[PDB]
């Protein structure tokens, strides 16, 4: 069984713009949302998210290519720039068709749709640009690091909303096990930070409208929750089959040994009540890793701070962990980003990486009061020191769409 | 504020070349790195900068820079 | 090794709303292509497209679930359910959690995108639809068809531009043979013929703009093309593990015993020259396969009557069959149908399928004069009946992009 | 046309229910078969066919046929 191990690692996040500064601000509870100053919120219930500060792609990216991408994309290329810097890997033309990408998204490029978009209602559909599809479609991701680093492996694309990053890390490790590739850079990055983004998500009644406190709105299992904040970034990895990995002498932060899928089938407009859906991801990926719930010591929640998905996660751990569920640690760092929609799984893949690393746990912070049966351990407020731990679990939930659940073991 | 100094200021930075770079001699293919999206792209550009319209038939016509300032020059008066 | 049947077919095309009346239609050489009329094309380049005609879903999707749905979701949908129904497949409780889809989209819901950013335009966040977001991405045809069939199994949404069709029923196949479902629904969905698609498109000088005989413009590896004709429609595949097929006593089309990708790692904007990412799409499928390229009796082209994308493909196919590429059958049903980008393989998989079950090839119309060095036999005109043909090889190239290559098997 | 037909055919088509169902008692939830969604996306419709803006907390208190006729009767002249 051919093995799979991370041997890079990149990220921008609302609280930082590499891993390791995103890493020391979420173990310090650091939050990452603002209110929003690049378009007038005025009219909008929802004025703030999880923005990428101080952003600056110059040396990476030429003003010329940044203009026939999308924020997103840009986000995606220099997260992607860092993970393979991180592994040091030399590609040549020997090895460039066993390497490729499996980058996702969930909205893709709003921000180049609404202006080409806006150009064609104004003058016409010569004023469309002619990057316009390249430009916005979520595939460019990988496109353009394939390009750029001359990757001729197997390339995928999955969007599946708030899921994508699980599935793309996942998949590309399955790509891999099957022989498919030897190298494969995964992930995902998003920027719904728009008028259409904030608008659409908004009309849906989906979001916190918290706007006199926006670091207090992202408050996962709290009673006073009132929907998701929204966040922007990129996470990639770069997973590596493991002979390959040690041949080389690459660092290796971790081996990917699980890997779960499943749909709720039914709507979100409908009671999640038990979290059957969440609980069958987390059962496959216990499965596919051939591991017991109770050896995991740490799961990176879903945690977006809605009112029915809380409970339902909270209900779906208690499912699988049974008797160990007093004692597995539980948080969603959501409540310091927000929701990176589809960049989500991908850069708390890597925040699950990092915890058996550094045997901490980044808190779930704004859990002032939490629901009545919201009794786990949800690592409240700070950080929690470990020792010991062997595996996380790292989990991305639909709540009326698909489920992924990716198990993450030490060295 | 001058339609040559005008037109090579687009070509520039639609481009992403240094104004040195940007001679009436220039072709946007051969000399400063144009792909064919490119061109369309910098054609466009010209029509917002100088609020006028060129047709497909002109627009490829429009090759080097010294044509691109020819163009913009007998089209305004 | 788990094998990986078809056992049920659904389609929706610009040449007919079923299965079979599309597979009659193409192997009559019959043009889908026409003026558009849903909107005014007097500003447009290109005037006319592949569209599905009379559709009619009312029977299936409400007209109250119909305004939530953008066209490809609807298109999605009703392909599923004809292919779920062709299946003869009985969901329980029991089995629920081993049946899910892999459905895809290269562009989604471009329609009521457009829609709800003019009410954005024109009256504030306050008039986008709580439906906008669920209404367009991509992964929306199997959220939709999961619920309807209860469908709780592994589920993803493979959004890779012009060869999602490939890679999903690909990774479909991958899922049920490592062992995370028994069966899948895969597919792929388009509906791109609207003002951002054709205007977005055609501002990239894709398009051809044979206004005056549209049935004509799409012309594969003709002298005189002068780009692709876009299409909508939508074709969905049963995949089913072998030994559960016979035991249930479906009805099995083929088996699918390939699949392989690449990436280009160039721009479109840079020459293809030899096909080399299309070459080794297709050796890695029939290494997957573990047959030869001479075995292959026909393949279902990529042939999007683009200039340097239809002589790249020659040349890959060239590369790959060697002294046997002047007998083996190539044909573009693009030359019919037009380009239906993310659902183009999922449709032409179907293609490659029939043609095992009817020892029949549908041709490349308008193909009145090849081009120097197009020189393989390309069906032109008029389809070509066979005998003995036991294996087919459907082709998704992105020139520019990624590359997919599914081998069937016929029984 | 009389605000109440309007009202109610507005209802009838936005929740997908015959002109029969639509009772003046009738709640969009419980009667209708509407989810939360469905409640706000029907406002909307109220909203554009009487060229009226109806506030959040309003919205939130019309549930019934009954409710959005008599938003609509005290909101006119």
């Amino acid at each position: 069984k051919r093995r799979v191990v991370v041997t890079g690692l990149g990220m921008l996040s609302p609280v930082g713009n590499t891993v390791e500064s995103t890493w020391k601000a979420l173990l310090a509870g650091q939050s990452g949302i603002s209110l929003i100053d690049h378009f007038d919120t005025s009219a909008y219930a929802t004025k703030f998210a999880g923005l990428v500060k101080d952003f600056n792609c110059e040396d990476i990216i030429s003003r010329k290519e940044q203009r026939k991408m999308d924020a997103f994309i840009q986000y995606g290329i220099v997260a992607g720039v860092q993970a393979m810097q991180d592994s040091g890997l030399e590609i040549t033309e020997e090895n460039a068709t066993r390497i490729g990408a499996a980058i996702g998204s969930g909205i893709g490029g709003l921000g180049l749709i609404e202006e080409n978009h806006t150009s064609l209602m104004n003058g016409g559909p010569r004023k469309i640009s002619p990057f316009f599809v390249p430009s916005t479609i979520v595939n460019m991701v990988a496109g353009h690091l394939t390009i750029m680093y001359g990757l001729r492996g197997p390339s995928i694309s999955i969007a599946t909303a708030c899921t994508s990053g699980v599935h793309n890390i996942g998949h590309a490790a399955r790509i891999i096990a099957y022989g498919d590739a030897d190298v494969m850079v995964a992930g995902g990055a998003e920027k719904a930070s728009t008028p259409l983004g904030v608008g659409g998500f908004g009309a849906a009644r989906a979001l916190s409208t918290r706007n006199d406190n926006p670091q207090a709105a992202s408050r996962p299992w709290d009673k006073e929750r009132d929907g998701f904040v929204l966040g922007d970034g990129a996470g990639m990895l770069v997973l590596e089959e493991y002979e390959h990995a040690k041949k080389r002498g690459a660092k290796i932060y971790a081996e990917l040994v699980g890997f779960g899928m499943s749909s709720d089938a039914y709507h979100m407009t409908s009671p999640p009540e038990n979290g059957a859906g969440a609980a069958l991801a987390m059962a496959n990926a216990l499965r596919d890793a051939g591991i017991e719930a109770s050896q995991i010591g740490y799961v990176n929640a879903h945690g977006t701070s809605t009112p029915a998905g809380d409970k339902a996660e909270a209900q779906a751990v208690k499912t699988i962990f049974g008797e160990a569920a007093s004692r597995v640690l539980v948080s969603s760092t959501k409540s310091m980003t927000g929701h990176l929609l589809g960049a989500a799984g991908a850069v708390e893949s890597i925040y699950s990486i990092l915890a058996l690393r550094d045997q901490a746990v980044p808190p779930t912070i704004n859990l002032d009061n939490p629901d009545e049966g919201c009794d786990l351990d949800f690592v409240p407020h700070e950080a929690r020191q470990v020792s010991g731990m062997e595996y996380t679990l790292c989990n991305s939930f639909g709540f009326g769409g698909t489920n992924g659940s990716l198990i993450f073991k030490k060295i | 504020s001058t339609i040559e100094e005008r037109v090579k200021k687009i070509i520039g930075e639609q481009l992403g070349v240094k104004q040195e770079e940007v001679t009436n001699n220039a072709s946007f293919v051969e000399d400063l790195g144009a792909d064919s999206l490119d061109t369309v792209e910098l054609v466009m550009a010209l029509e917002e900068e100088f609020d006028t319209e060129i047709p497909d038939e002109e627009a490829e016509k429009i090759t080097t820079v010294q044509a691109a300032i020819d163009y913009i020059n007998g089209h305004q008066a």
